[PDB]
RNA sequence: AUCCGACUGUUUAAUUAAAACAUAGCAUUGUGAAAAGCCACAACUGGUAUUAACACAAUGUGAUUUCUGCCCAGUGCUUUG
RNA sequence: GGGUAAUUGGCGCAGUUGGUUAGCGCGCGGGUCUCAUAAUCCCGAGGUCGUGAGUUCGAUCCUCACAUUACCCA
RNA sequence: AGAGGUGAAAUUCUUAGAUUUUCUGGAGACGAACAACUGCGAAAGCAUUUGUCUAAAAUACUUCCAUUAAUCAAGAACGAAAGUUAAGGGAGUGAAGACGAUCAGAUACCGUCGUAAUCUUAACCAUAAACUAUGCCGACUAGGUGUUGGAUGAAAGUGCUUCCUUCAGUACCUUAUGAGAAAUCAAAGUCUUUGGGUUCU
C-alpha cells in the first residue's frame, strides 16, 4: 500500500540537463533498509532529453545508481542501444551491409563489446541498379572495422570513451579509412555492452558529479 | 524374508515401502518416489 | 510528491496488444515499483470483447482517474504486439487505448516499439500444413 | 498441361531451398516460391495522430513507424486477395 | 514330430535330480560422506572401506529374435506449507 | 464423548456491521434488434435448520441432519 | 484479480500470487532482416565470426608431352526424409495416447496436454513428383535486353570508377518458306530430301 517516498536521479556531468526524473519506494522498516532497493537499478534515457537537441533523438543512454546521499541517487554509466525504428529505416534491398564486433579493455580496467554495422554506397556515376560488394572486400572492411575499435577504446579512458561517442567520431574514421575498398554510407556504433567492473570507488564517482 | 511364501510366487504387498521402516522390513524399493520406465 | 513549479513527473506506460486482450500498465522510468494495472478484461464480461476498442478506452480512463490521483502527470509509451513466434502485429486495442491516453488529460512523452523479435526461430507451433480451416 | 514455364517459383541452377512459414496460417513454404509484401504503416490515424499531436512535449514530434515484411502461401494469399486470377495471356505480364 | 527349460552349472546325506535354484542380458529404487546410504552393538565403538556414482546398497524378470496396449477412482510410496 | 466449518429463492452464493433487517449471477414471463445466430437495456414474482431475553438484529442453552481430525475402566 | 484459447466456448493455470515489468545465472536447438527469375557442387545438398587443412573451376600464356580419346553390360563410390542398433542429449515441435468441443454420428478438420522421433557420436538401410517428368560427346543454323567471373583498348578521376571489344556461366523477350496431334519448343530445328558416335527403356 502506499506509504512511500520519492527521491531524485542526477546524471554525471558529462551531459547537460543532469536531473532527469524521480522514482518511488517504501518506507524503511526492521531490517529492510530502503537503500538496498534503491542501488543497482538500471535507468533508459534517450539522450535527446539528457543533451537538449533533437538530432541526437536515437541513441539510448543507460544509466545505474551506485551512491545514495540522503535524497539522491547518482547514476553512472552503463551501455547504449539505437532505437530500432532507426535501424529498420537503414536497411533497403539492394545494397549490402557489413557488420562486426570485438571485445576491448579501457585504462580503467572496463571490458566492453561494440557491435559496428555498416553499408555500402552509389558512386554515382555508375548507372547500375545494385551496389553489391565481393566477399574479400568485406572480409577486409571488417577487419579494417576491428582494428579501429580496438585501437580507438584500448587507448584512453571510460568517460573519454563515453565523449567520444556523442559525436560518433569512431564512425566516420572508419568510413574513412574504408573509401580505398568500397564508398560506405552512414556506418554506427549499434550497441555497448559493459562486461566487467572493477570495483565502486565512491570518491572518483563523486567526482564525477564535482 | 517378507517377500516369501505362496502357492504362485508373487509379493501380495505394495513394493515400496517408506524412509522410516526398521530394518529387518526395509527390503523392497526404498522411499521411492516414482515407479516404471523413464520417459525422459 | 514535491514537485517544483510548473516541472512534470514521469512515469512509462507498457502497452500490449495481443488479438485476445489489452494490458495498460503503468510504472516508474526504472520498470520496478509498478503503480496501475487495468488490463482491459476487468471492464466486460463477454469473454470475448476484451480486445475490442470499447475495453481498452474504459481501461484508459481508469488508469488516467489513478494516475492523477497519485501524482503523476505524463507519461512514455511503450508498445508490445506479444510477437515471439505468435503474431508481429498489434490488436485492435491498441489505437483504442492511445487515443484515450491522449484525450485524457496527461501529456504525452515519448513513443517506442519494443516487440520482442527473434534472430533466432524455435520452431513454431502447428507443424507443417498449417492451421486448416 | 505445364501451365506455367518456371513452375510456379523462381529457381535455376539450385538443388534445394530452405523454407519459411505463412505469416496467417503457419504453413511451409520455399523461399522462392512465397510471396512478399513490406509494410511502412503508421502507429494510430490521423485523427488520433493530431490528438497525439497537441499532447505532446517538444513542440515539434513526428510518430514513428512500422516495419513488418510478412509472407504468405498460395492458398493463404488469395484468399486475402493479394493476388487474383488472371487469364492466359495476361498470367505473363510480371511487373 | 509335440510340451518345458535358452545353454555349461546347482539341490531335499537315508523314498522326489525336475519344468525347481542360479546364470549372462533387461529394467526400477536409494545415496556426494566421517552430521551421507545400507547393516551390527548393552554401552563404548564397528562392517561395506586398502571404498567414492564406469561406486556401494535394495528389488523384480530371466540367452538371441519381435514386442511390451488402457486405468492414479481403492491401498501403498512420495512433493509443497 | 471433544474441536472446527457450513445449512438463506427454481440452482449457486453474498449479508454474522442491533434505532434500514434482506441482496446478486444462472433461472422465470413482455418490448430491443438480431441475411434464420449475436455483446443488448428496461422491468414482475420468487426466501434466512426449530422453540424463549437486562433488546430494534443474524446475541443464548439445547436439537435435528453433513464433513474433518482426534478420545475410550460400568 | 483474473489469465489462456475460440466462429462462440470448454478442457487448463491462479490470493500457497497466475498473466504482466525489471535484473542475474544455466540449458539445448536455430542463424531473421540483407537475400535476388543471384553464387558453388556429380547428384543428394550448401548461409553468424576467425584459423588450419583440402580440392575445383574459369581467364592469361611464342611453357612441356604428342592421340594419351567418346560412350560404357559386369563391378565400385556417394545417396533427402522416414525407419533400425548403442551411448549421450532432451528447450521448442510433436505419428501414438488421453481429454474438451462441433455434428445425426466424428476413431477428423479446431483447442488443452503429451510418448517415440527430431540434435550429437559410431554403425545399418538405398528409397522420393530423387523433376528440366527432357541420357552423354561433337557440328551447323537469329535478332535484342540483362546479369555473375576474368582479360584487351579507350574517357570522366579528387593506377579507381564508366564505356567498347572478347572468353566462360546463367536468365528473359521477339520471330521463324523450321518442327509438332496440339499445348508449345533456340531445341522438342538441320527427318519418306529418313544413316556423326554411343548406353538404357
Ligand atoms: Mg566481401
Ligand atoms: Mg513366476
Ligand atoms: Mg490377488
Ligand atoms: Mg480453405
Ligand atoms: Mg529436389
Ligand atoms: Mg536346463
Ligand atoms: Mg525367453
Ligand atoms: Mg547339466
Ligand atoms: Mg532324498
Ligand atoms: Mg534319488
Ligand atoms: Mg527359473
Ligand atoms: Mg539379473
Ligand atoms: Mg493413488
Ligand atoms: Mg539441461
Ligand atoms: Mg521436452
Ligand atoms: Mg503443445
Ligand atoms: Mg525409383
Ligand atoms: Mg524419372
Ligand atoms: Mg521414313
Amino acid at each position: 500500500f502506499t506509504k512511500k517516498e520519492w527521491y531524485d536521479l542526477k546524471a554525471p556531468k558529462m551531459f547537460l540537463v543532469r536531473n532527469f526524473g524521480k522514482t518511488l519506494v517504501t518506507k524503511t522498516i526492521g531490517k529492510k533498509l530502503a537503500t538496498d532497493s534503491l542501488k543497482g537499478r538500471i535507468y533508459e534515457v534517450n539522450l535527446a532529453d539528457l543533451n537538449n537537441d533533437e538530432d541526437q533523438a536515437h541513441k539510448k543512454i543507460k544509466l545505474s545508481c551506485d551512491h545514495i546521499i540522503n535524497r539522491d541517487c547518482y547514476t553512472d554509466f552503463c551501455g547504449l542501444s539505437i532505437t530500432r525504428d532507426k535501424l529498420c529505416s537503414l536497411i533497403r534491398k539492394g545494397y549490402t551491409l557489413i557488420e562486426g564486433h570485438t571485445d576491448v579493455k579501457t585504462l580503467d580496467n572496463y571490458h566492453l563489446r561494440m557491435f559496428c554495422i555498416a553499408f555500402t554506397k552509389k558512386r554515382q556515376n555508375q548507372t547500375k541498379s545494385t551496389c553489391y560488394a565481393q566477399t574479400s572486400q568485406i572480409k577486409k572492411i571488417r577487419k579494417k572495422m576491428v582494428d579501429i575499435m580496438t585501437a580507438e577504446a584500448s587507448k584512453v579512458l571510460l568517460k573519454d570513451l563515453v565523449k567520444k561517442f556523442i559525436p560518433e567520431s569512431i564512425g566516420k574514421e572508419i568510413e574513412k579509412q574504408c573509401k580505398k575498398i568500397y564508398p560506405l554510407q552512414n556506418v554506427l556504433i549499434r550497441k555497448v555492452k559493459i562486461l566487467k567492473r572493477p570495483k565502486l570507488d565512491i570518491s572518483k564517482l563523486m567526482e564525477l558529479h564535482t | 524374508h517378507p517377500h516369501g511364501g505362496g502357492n504362485h510366487q508373487h509379493i501380495g504387498h505394495p513394493s515400496t515401502v517408506s524412509r522410516s521402516a526398521p530394518a529387518g522390513q526395509k527390503v523392497g524399493l526404498i522411499a521411492a518416489r516414482r515407479t516404471g520406465l523413464l520417459r525422459g | 510528491p514535491q514537485p517544483k513549479e510548473g516541472e512534470l513527473v514521469f512515469g512509462v506506460a507498457h502497452i500490449f496488444a495481443s488479438f485476445n486482450d489489452t494490458f495498460i500498465h503503468v510504472t516508474d522510468l526504472s520498470g520496478r515499483e509498478t503503480l496501475v494495472r487495468i488490463t482491459g478484461g476487468m471492464k466486460v464480461k463477454a469473454d470475448r470483447d476484451e480486445s475490442s476498442p470499447y475495453a481498452a478506452m474504459m481501461a484508459a480512463q481508469d488508469v488516467a482517474a489513478r494516475l492523477k490521483e497519485l501524482g503523476v502527470t505524463a507519461i512514455h509509451i511503450k508498445l508490445r504486439a506479444s510477437g515471439g513466434t505468435k503474431s508481429k502485429t498489434p490488436g485492435p486495442g491498441a489505437q483504442s487505448a492511445l487515443r484515450a491516453l491522449a484525450r485524457s488529460g496527461l501529456k504525452i512523452g515519448r513513443i517506442e516499439d519494443v516487440t520482442p523479435i527473434p534472430t533466432d526461430s524455435t520452431r513454431k507451433k502447428s507443424g507443417r500444413r498449417g492451421r486448416r480451416l | 498441361p505445364k501451365k506455367r514455364r518456371n513452375g510456379g517459383r523462381s529457381k535455376h541452377n539450385r538443388g534445394h531451398v530452405n523454407p519459411l512459414r505463412c505469416s496467417n496460417c503457419g504453413r511451409c513454404v520455399p523461399k522462392d516460391k512465397a510471396i512478399k509484401r513490406f509494410n511502412i504503416r503508421n502507429i494510430v490515424d490521423t485523427s488520433a495522430q493530431r490528438d497525439i499531436k497537441e499532447a505532446s512535449v517538444y513542440s515539434t514530434f513526428q510518430l514513428p513507424k512500422l516495419y513488418i515484411k510478412q509472407c504468405y502461401c498460395v492458398s493463404c494469399a488469395i484468399h486475402s486477395r493479394f493476388v487474383r486470377v488472371r487469364s492466359r495471356e495476361q498470367r505473363r505480364v510480371r511487373k
